[PDB]
C-alpha cells in the first residue's frame, strides 16, 4: 500500500538488507596534509635566515 | 573611441597574474633568490595569500 | 657602473621573520623576532614594517 499504519495489506512486507558501505582513511593518508597546492605550501626555513 | 595602442590609455594592466622568464630554459633571469617566490614574478596573488 | 655595485651570489631581496616567541594578553600582543643581518651585507631599519 502506500501508509505505513498496520493493516492487513501492510503485514506483506519484504526488506532486504541495507547496502553495505565501509568507511575509513586512503591509503597512506593521502589527501590528509596538503601538496603541491600554491595557496598553502608549508616550509622548512632555517631559524635564522628563515 | 580611443585606442589604447598608439595614445597611451591602457586600462587592461590588472588582469595579469604571472610573469616568467627563462634566458634560454636556464635559471630565470630575475636572479638568483631575488624574489620572495622561488622562480617567477608574481601578480595579483588574488586567491589566496598566507 | 658595473664593477662593484650590485652582488652576483645568491641573495633575497625581501625576508620575512616568523615570531620567535608571542604572547597575547587580554588586550597586548608581545611579538619577539631576531633580525639575522648575515655577513656582508647591510639592513637599513627604515625598510623593515611589520
Amino acid at each position: 500500500g502506500t501508509s505505513d499504519n498496520s493493516s492487513e495489506i501492510n503485514l506483506v512486507q519484504q526488506s532486504m538488507p541495507n547496502r553495505p558501505n565501509y568507511i575509513g582513511f586512503r591509503d597512506n593518508f593521502v589527501g590528509l596534509m596538503y601538496y603541491n597546492s600554491t595557496g598553502n605550501m608549508g616550509v622548512l626555513a632555517g631559524q635564522a635566515s628563515q | 573611441g580611443s585606442i589604447p595602442y598608439l595614445d597611451g590609455t591602457f586600462y587592461l594592466n590588472h588582469t595579469f597574474k604571472k610573469v616568467s622568464i627563462m634566458f634560454d630554459s636556464s635559471v630565470s633571469w630575475p636572479g638568483n633568490d631575488r624574489l620572495l617566490t622561488p622562480n617567477e614574478f608574481e601578480i595579483k596573488r588574488s586567491v589566496d595569500g598566507e | 657602473p658595473t664593477h662593484d655595485v650590485t652582488t652576483d651570489r645568491s641573495q633575497r631581496l625581501t625576508l620575512r621573520f616568523v615570531p620567535v616567541d608571542r604572547e597575547a594578553t587580554t588586550y597586548l600582543y608581545k611579538a619577539r623576532f631576531t633580525l639575522a643581518v648575515g655577513d656582508n651585507r647591510v639592513l637599513d631599519m627604515a625598510s623593515t614594517y611589520f
